[PDB]
């Protein structure tokens, strides 16, 4: 996998 | 460059009204980019508003607009939208759309966006 903040 | 992001839909509204911004993107593989909206008011630094991942499966909103603004994308038409409701004077700004190359990720950090539109003006008058 699920999208992650960076 | 060959990449172009063109924002539209700005205008003058009264506090409490709604407005829908759109960005038309060309010259890039649109489905591979996170798309963000940013805004800058005179004498202030440009700031984060919202971002949507390349897949569209995740959205993130600035605290000041969460619950009022909605970001969406149309990968078949290469467009991004920002639906703005319950507008306030503090929302007056030039609104920019920007593209960040890469799937499965999203960021508030402006340095990470490769491409930027030229902006559309949103002005909210006191009711
Ligand atoms: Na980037």
């Amino acid at each position: 996998q699920a999208s992650q903040e960076y | 460059t060959e990449v172009q992001l063109v924002e539209s839909g700005g205008g003058l509204v009264q506090a409490g009204d709604s407005l829908r911004l759109s960005c038309a993107a060309s010259g890039l593989t649109f489905s591979r980019y996170a798309m963000g909206w940013f805004r800058q008011a005179p004498g202030n630094e440009r700031e984060f508003v919202a971002v949507i991942t390349a897949s569209g499966r995740t959205t993130l909103y600035a605290d000041s607009v969460k619950g009022r603004f909605t970001i969406s994308r149309d990968n078949a038409k290469n467009t991004v939208a920002l639906q703005m409701q319950s507008l306030k004077p503090e929302d007056t700004a030039v609104y920019y759309c920007a593209a960040d190359y890469g799937t499965s990720r999203y960021t508030r950090r402006q340095s990470e966006y490769e491409y930027w539109g030229q902006g559309t003006q949103v002005t909210v008058s006191s009711a």
